């Protein structure tokens, strides 16, 4: 029932929602072979749809 | 070498050989002493010298 | 005509027939392409002189045909010419990790390290030698590095180049090592650099305006790691007015055709193509 | 009055009106100004502050 | 070349797994913080003389030479890091939030 | 030797520091991590090399 | 030597009548497996945002490619085709055959098109078949797209945009075409972006490196070819440690092998005779 409790990651284009997202990640030129165990958290396309 | 032609056409005895490992781990780990593998069906056994 | 046969002066024991037989379905070229051969032009050491080039070789093997090894019943070895086309199984000797997609180029057998140097028949005068099956990234990895063996070490001493060549003859690719013994500098080695020059005179004569100063557009506009290895490499000695669409086509044409007559020294046609490996790594399933 | 543009945002005049005068605040008025250039960050994490 | 094919024959969900036993792990509980060095190979500081001073300071050796690793890992996704030499623990995994 | 020491500095070149000066910029927590580089110099407790 | 694939999801009649028009062309496959799951068929799997069109044909030239040949209730019959032999393809590529020519396959420039392939989709899959067009027309586009993207760079002038849009239009028999930018909003694709990379760096690192090795090769017995390289260079010139040259020869030989999807287009084809409405052809399969 609060708002945020890291506001330099929920809302939409923060540093980890910039670093983590892998739509901008594969902006950002990424390999796409490693494992970043953060990744299943931060997408969207996979969760709001 | 041992010709191991004289194990495949001789008449071998049958028997439940139940070991505890995998038979791949224990010829890839050695633990026998001379292995001869073939992962086809190869012709080898039948230029019978 | 597709099956070769081959006969000794020797006879064959059933220990040398016990070496022989696993050798089913195992490549040896043919220098001569006829139906009856002596064993003394088999394989390869009727060729073999060290002191005189590995690169030699490397011209010479590309050269001999290729045949099968199989159904040795004494005094009958009956090599076997494949047609172009259909489904073979070979089997390689030559310690090197293979891939179902990679396709494969012969290369004479370079020493491996551990003096080894497995024979595996030893006759009176004659061993031998065995063509070495690799896949295509580590052929074009040793002509691409002995080619710069020859054209880097031209009018050096022997010290400098000894430090170089002895980091530079190691290849490792798939978890193995390798060594290019004998790159001596012949005069194959001699037409192979003149020309590696008319190409690359040709490439930097009658390129573009505009494709010389690409690398230094995106070294003004964009910031990457090869940028800066592109800088690093170039930057030592340092609107477009013309445009001329069909002429940048005949130019982008010209500069492909030399691109290819420079390429053409390195990359050999392929000679195999699996499509299965054998788990073990021992043999494979290629069509040519 | 160009604040996004100067060197010291709010929370500079924030705390300096609410600070006491013990000679340790202008310490923190100091050490408020670490920059945060990612060799700063190398400089401040490398002797464990 | 066998085809089976099935047809589900239940109303709701008709099969429970359970887990059940927890015979081992393969991570390490790692400190091992991600080398995001080997995950973007692209960026790099536009200045040169920081660039390689943040590679001095951070552990990380600098790609000498242009070598086709380089190029597949720049253009294409492949192994960066190689498996180290010695492994008592096992694989290793940790990553990075602000 | 006393008066020719402004003739060392008339010339204005950087000289890079000693290795012992790179062992001492460490804090006890981090002179067994992998970025230290002066493990290699650090052989003997008794003959620095 | 018979392929099967299956398909997971539902597969209505209206789309195996759509899909069995297709009953002769081409399906490239990534592993000649004797049955392979249908997310891997096709191209769909390979397309994204960021890289472009240089890395389909880089990854389809070292794909095997088939023969789609029947079609059946779940299993699907592709073939394998073998050298030499002959078979029938059909003509998915825009320009009419015509006698003797030499196929080439080259991945389709309509991504996101007007066609969309009859809606021949599943969740999220659709299926996809490359291009087969003669090989002057193939390395023709080849050379459009290269010169496509080499003006990509400074691309605010208005003559170099009427340059661009000259380059975006081509030519064949009745055949016009409109090939769309590798340049969307400012910025460009990393694969594309690499190959002119490649090519503009092995034409700087030969422009830097001829004046070098003339010298270094010359002090060997001389030609008049030689002489006349010299002068090549003489009047380019005048239109105006180990450890380097090593690195320099190394990355003029490893950046010219990223060309090698550009330099050398290889056949895949021999046409024979062709049908009315030149939609089929019996062919021979080379390579």
């Amino acid at each position: 029932f609060a708002a945020t409790h890291n506001p330099w990651a929920s809302q939409a284009g923060c540093l980890s929602d910039v670093l983590y997202n892998t739509r901008h990640r594969e902006r950002l030129g990424y390999n796409s072979k490693f494992y970043s165990p953060c990744a299943q958290y931060f997408n969207t396309e996979e969760i709001i749809a | 070498m041992e010709n191991w032609s004289a194990l495949e056409l001789l008449p071998k005895v049958g028997i439940p050989t139940d070991f505890l490992t995998h038979v791949k781990t224990s010829a890839g780990e050695e633990m026998f002493e001379a292995l001869r593998i073939y992962y086809g069906d190869d012709p080898e056994r039948y230029n019978i010298h | 005509e597709a099956n070769i046969f081959c006969t000794f002066d020797h006879k064959l024991s059933i220990a040398d027939v016990g070496k022989l037989t696993k050798l089913v379905a195992a490549v040896v070229p043919i220098p001569q392409r006829l139906h009856l051969i002596k064993h003394y032009q088999l394989g390869l050491h009727q060729f073999v002189d060290h002191t005189r080039g590995y690169v030699r070789l490397r011209g010479l093997l590309r050269n001999m045909t290729l045949t099968l090894m199989r159904r040795v019943e004494g005094n009958q070895i009956l090599l076997h010419v494949p047609t172009h086309g259909l489904l073979y199984t070979v089997l390689n000797t030559g310690p090197v990790t293979w891939e179902k997609g990679d396709a494969l180029c012969v290369l004479p057998p370079l020493f491996h390290g551990p003096l080894a140097r497995e024979n595996l028949l030893t006759l009176g005068q004659w061993e031998l030698v065995l063509p070495w099956i690799v896949p295509m990234p580590l052929a074009l990895e040793i002509n691409q590095r002995l080619l710069i063996m020859g054209l880097f070490s031209l009018d050096r001493s022997y010290e400098e180049v000894k430090a170089a060549v002895q980091q530079l003859q190691t290849i490792t690719f798939r978890d193995a090592t390798f060594t290019i013994p004998d790159p001596v500098i012949d005069q194959h080695l001699l037409i192979d650099m003149k020309t590696a020059c008319l190409s690359m005179s040709m490439v930097a004569n009658l390129a573009s305006e505009l494709t010389m100063t690409y690398v230094r557009k995106l070294a003004l506009e964009d910031s990457s790691m090869l940028l800066v290895k592109c800088q690093e490499l170039l930057m030592r000695l340092d609107r477009p007015q013309h445009v001329s669409p069909d002429d940048e086509i005949a130019r982008l044409s010209a500069l492909f055709v030399m691109l290819r007559q420079l390429d053409d020294l390195i990359r050999e046609q392929v000679v195999f193509t699996v499509c299965d490996v054998s788990p073990d790594n021992k043999s494979a399933t290629c069509i040519f | 009055a160009h604040e996004y543009h100067n060197w010291l945002r709010s929370p500079f005049s924030r705390y300096s009106a609410t600070c006491p005068n013990v000679l340790h605040s202008v310490m923190t008025l100091a050490a408020m100004l670490y920059k945060i250039s990612p060799v700063s960050l190398v400089l401040q994490t490398k002797a464990h502050i | 070349t066998q085809n089976i094919n099935t047809v589900d024959m239940g109303l709701g969900y008709t099969s429970n797994t359970c887990v059940a036993y927890v015979n081992r792990v393969r991570t390490d509980m790692g400190v091992r913080v991600q080398d995001l060095f080997r995950v973007f190979p692209m960026n790099v500081y536009r200045h040169d003389e920081v660039d390689r001073w943040i590679r001095h300071a951070a552990g990380v050796e600098r790609p000498q030479l242009l070598d086709t690793e380089t190029i597949s890992m720049l253009t294409f996704g492949s192994m960066s890091e190689r498996n180290a030499a010695a492994t008592v623990h096992g694989q290793k995994a940790a990553c990075e939030l602000i | 030797a006393a008066r020719r020491i402004p003739h060392f500095y008339r010339v204005r070149r950087e000289v890079p520091r000693t290795v012992n000066e790179m062992k001492q910029d460490f804090v006890v927590t981090d002179f067994y991590k992998v970025g230290n580089i002066t493990l290699y110099t650090e052989l003997h407790p008794f003959f620095d090399f």
